[PDB]
């Protein structure tokens, strides 16, 4: 809940982009 | 000219600080630790005033 929120602020970091929107996300979809 | 014999016995006996060890402090520093869980809530959820 401290991750998804609307605080106007950042940027999702690629490096942990990779590693979760598309790594984590392969892992959990199989 | 009245004397009465008195003998005394003084028991001494040390509490055990296990049985009021647990039911003390582990409640208290469980929700101290939440407390400190609950300080990781963005002020702005607003659901942090209510924890």
């Amino acid at each position: 809940v401290r991750l998804v929120h609307k605080q106007d602020l950042q940027r999702p970091v690629p490096d942990w982009l990779r590693h979760l929107v598309l790594d984590r996300i392969a892992w959990i979809l199989c | 000219s009245n004397s009465y014999a008195e003998m005394k016995f003084y028991v001494i006996i040390r509490r055990r600080p296990l049985f009021y060890a647990v039911s003390l402090l582990l409640p208290s520093i469980f929700l101290m630790v939440v407390d400190i869980v609950g300080f990781c809530l963005p002020p702005d959820s607003g659901e942090r005033v209510s924890f």
